[PDB]
């Protein structure tokens, strides 16, 4: 109802033919009818980062970036998105954001092994996390333009990330490569990402410019959607530069399907504990370990609880989740069953939440909840 | 060899079932049957064969067509309870593994007229007496196929055969039930047959898969010449009826999986040799009925093996589909198709 | 509809019972009824050769050649191939096809296998090629009285030279004849070809007379029927010779469906290319790659894509084909299908070949495409 791409790579196959090689003199081909305004705007998501620093300036996947950004039928919800990003790329609360995911821009086998056969599992774990996320958003009442790509590349990311656990399990085992290669061929085939704005950032530092289809802006980005407003930044008090960037910021949490009330403040450190005002208050607290209930106790549960929930049916969750599977025993076959054996306690704690916004199911999948 | 070991449990088992062999009707016998008038000139026909006073003690004026078949089918099934009574180890398997296959039937049979709402004692009745299994009755309730197997199936010998059946979870109708039973047909054919090639000794061993072999390929043309009825099958949900044991599987299976119409069935036959003599002329039923017949006159000749109880089973259920036949003849005063039994003695 | 043989020597057995061994006197014998000017006519495939340069002038083949010359319910099929038989045996340019396919009328083991194992798998593919290719010409609005017994002959063909290479093969392995006598009565059973007319030849190198039930004979006969007519020798400003030996070449090349402007010239040689002229232009080129994709995926391929294109529906080819075989995998039958992955650049050069001509058919089963 929000998002439906496609793979033919022959339909529009005049514009990857020939060995075009220049950002400069394509505008020109692209156009390639008798629509100039918005045949453009297809070319808006490459112009800004088309001349300063980049190597060989076309590479062949920033072509379909450009090709499959699809503004012919509709040119008013990536319009939207275009008009939020680089309005949200003012603020240094953005730009601190996107410095915290980078840098500045015998017996010990056996412990060498399981440092990276623990590597292989926690990013195999949370690759499953966000393929049956990507069915809680198919849902009525979600949207698909800005959560299906954010976390479609999420999990090809923690798919690279769990076949170099393995590889180098391997060859650490058998010692004391080509196959990282092999498996990231194969996992660009099937479906990809939909298209999202370019994200660039200018300041005293330099020009830089991210990707959005990288797992480390796409990590960024939530975690700059995280906080709610305060008093200031949204009032008419100060109307200095704050309503363009805060309404910005307010419009894709909402499209997330976060309210302004919602906090959802990360976890993940080096330290203790987190600090002492952000903390959840005790009826999300509930309600966040029945959720992770649900993700560790079955691989199919987390979809039909919240498609329960958004009906307003989060008390019967006990019941219709409950399935039979057989058993060789001693007397035969049983058919015995699997029930979510949620407490009274945290089957409340559901209530209260009306439905989990898409946010916060995206930081329990990524461990910071 | 074969007649070392063989008679220290099965000698007696053997010469018994060969004495019951040496009763069926030859074709003198059935032309003596087809000169009768009316039905008492039958009975005291009848009477001077090795069926002889099974009809003493009914009547003289209440006998009828249907009480001549269960009384010729009631000492058949008394015959082989005998027989299967006086056996033990490999041979007592044998003959449940025979008895299994009329078990399906009468699951089918229960449970497609508990969707037409009909009388338990109805269908307690003609639900041929040699497939009991105890807990039969108890099919009648709760249409659900889930809930007749998690209750009263799992604990027949009838349950590691419904592996495939759920696929499709609602109630069922008539042409559901006929899928699951072709499901259970194909994996207990397939379980017999690995049986046979395990235990059984060598040459009932290849009597026996030729048999079985015989009974996959006339369901297989079966389900080929029934599918094509009104409906959309995909030939990935019609090759899962086709057992994978017979002498048109390996490749001739594939055509009739692949196969729209009539004529695609009779391109699908063409290169199997024994087959394509049986589509393009009468009766396609009889043609069947007389090559088994005739390969389970072949049965018989093989002497140290427990193929002679097969052959002699399906060679007297055809006698008693020929005295059927005949009779129903005789008392409907409609000779002119009479002499369409099928005798091979 | 254009084709019905028989086999039966006990309709017409007169005329094989007593020993005729005798070419003259012949003809009152063949008259046997009241007909006169038709009976000469099945006696005119064996008169021109029945007294100069032969041995015993009646082989026992060639009676049934011209007994099941039936002639007796038809006499325009077969009279039209007369009429263009010995029409077009006027130029040089039939004379030298017919002498191209003709002469002037330890670690040794290993490879000298080889070479026969090669001979014996090149034409046991060849010998195939034709078997589904006389399943063509039984598809509607295609003809048979010159299509059938052209490519029954080279079937023929091909399972002597591919029993030739693996009996060579054996006596050279076990050593390191009465076989081939064997297989030569074994491949005259069954079925037999249709009779073509006879293609004598005179001109001053002497008389010659070929079969045209030789393999060699055909082979040289489809070479002549490539190449398109040019400016000259069908133009009035030539009545010379021209017009009753270009237009007798171009219906025998409609007949099999080549329109004049195909060209189809061999591709069989000692060098490196062929010309600059006579090349393939690029719409059949990728659509030789269709067609050689479609011999060499599967055994049944090219009967029904002929079929599908015959009705213009060439671009439902990779539906059309698609069937599934099982597969015993670690998890049970799976049940995957096979199908002719056609990209479309070549789909689509499919297209613009309205129907494949029979004679193109015929190149690509001999690998002169």
């Amino acid at each position: 109802a929000s998002v439906s791409e496609g793979v033919l790579r022959k339909k529009y196959t005049k514009f990857f033919q020939e060995n075009i090689k220049t950002h400069l003199d394509l505008k020109q081909a692209l156009l390639k009818e008798e629509k100039p305004e918005t045949a453009l705007l297809a070319y808006s998501l490459v112009s800004p980062s088309g001349y300063r620093g980049e190597p060989l300036t076309e590479r062949k996947i920033l072509e379909v970036v450009s090709l499959l950004d699809e503004v012919k039928v509709d040119g008013d919800t990536y319009q939207q998105l275009k008009n939020t990003f680089d309005s949200i790329s003012k603020d240094p609360r953005m730009q601190v954001s996107l410095e915290n995911q980078y840098p500045g821009k015998g017996v010990g086998l056996l412990v060498a092994t399981g440092r990276e056969l623990h590597k292989a599992s926690v990013n195999g774990d949370a690759e499953a996390y966000h393929h049956q996320l990507e069915q809680i958003s198919q849902l009525p009442g979600r949207d698909q333009r800005l959560s299906m790509p954010m976390q479609q590349t999420l999990a090809i990311g923690h798919a690279m990330l769990s076949a170099e656990g393995a590889v180098g399990a391997t060859l650490g085992m058998a010692t004391g490569y080509g196959l990282n290669n092999e498996v990231q061929d194969q996992l660009k085939q099937g479906p990809m990402s939909g298209v999202l704005p370019r994200l660039e950032i200018s300041n005293v530092k330099g020009d830089f410019t991210f990707s959005m289809q990288e797992p480390a802006a796409v990590r960024a980005l939530m975690a700059y959607l995280g906080p709610k407003e305060d008093t200031s930044m949204s009032s008419p008090q100060a109307p200095k530069e704050a309503q363009e960037m805060e309404a910005a910021r307010l419009t894709l949490k909402q499209m997330l399907g976060s309210s302004p009330n919602e906090h959802l403040v990360p976890d993940v450190d080096s330290l203790l504990k987190l600090s002492d005002e952000d903390m959840p208050s005790q009826t999300e607290s509930t309600a966040n370990g029945a959720f992770k209930k649900l993700l560790s106790e079955d691989w199919d549960w987390l979809m039909p609880a919240v498609r329960a929930m958004d009906k307003g049916e989060a008390g019967k969750i006990n019941e219709k989740l409950t399935y039979k599977l057989p058993l060789d025993a001693a007397n035969g076959r049983v058919y015995l069953d699997k029930s979510p054996n949620l407490s009274d306690a945290q089957l409340d704690a559901l209530d209260k939440l009306g439905s989990p916004s898409q946010l916060r199911l995206m930081y329990l999948a990524e461990g910071w909840i | 060899m074969e007649g070392v070991y063989f008679n220290i449990d099965n000698g007696f088992i053997e010469g018994v079932v060969r004495g019951y062999r040496n009763g069926l009707l030859s074709n003198n016998q059935y032309i003596n049957l087809t000169q009768c008038d009316t039905l008492e000139d039958l009975k005291l026909q009848l009477s001077s064969t090795d069926y002889g006073n099974f009809l003493s003690s009914v009547s003289s004026e209440s006998l009828t067509t249907s009480l001549i078949q269960e009384y010729a089918s009631s000492k058949l099934y008394h015959e082989f309870n005998y027989i299967r009574d006086q056996s033990s180890g490999s041979t007592r398997k044998f003959m449940d593994y025979i008895t299994y296959g009329y078990m399906i039937d009468n699951v089918a049979l229960m449970i497609t007229g508990t969707i037409h709402d009909r009388d338990k004692g109805e269908i307690l009745q003609r639900c041929h007496p040699l497939g009991w299994f105890d807990t039969l009755p108890t099919l009648s309730v709760a249409t659900d196929l889930e809930s007749l197997y998690e209750t009263v199936l799992v604990d027949t010998p009838l349950a590691p055969y419904f592996k495939n059946c759920f696929d499709t979870a609602e109630e069922l109708d008539d042409m559901n039930i006929e899928i699951i039973r072709n499901k259970l047909y194909k994996a207990y054919l397939e379980d017999f047959y690995n049986f046979v090639t395990e235990e059984i000794p060598e040459p009932a061993k290849e009597c026996m898969q030729t048999l079985l072999g015989f009974e996959a390929d006339r369901r297989s043309i079966n389900i080929a010449l029934n599918s094509l009825q009104s409906s959309d099958i995909d030939p990935d949900l019609k090759s899962d009826l086709l057992p994978n044991i017979g002498k048109l599987y390996p490749l001739a299976t594939f055509h009739l999986a692949q196969a729209q119409d009539f004529e695609g069935v009779r391109a699908a036959l063409a290169n199997v040799y024994e087959y394509r003599g049986f589509l393009e002329t009468g009766n396609l039923e009889d043609h069947f009925y007389q090559l088994e017949m005739e390969l389970c006159r072949d049965a018989f000749t093989q002497q140290f093996a427990i193929s002679t109880v097969w052959a002699w089973m399906k060679s007297k259920e055809q006698e008693v589909r020929n005295i059927t036949w005949i009779a129903e003849c005789i008392a409907q005063n409609q000779r002119e198709r009479i002499n369409n039994y099928i005798s091979v003695y």
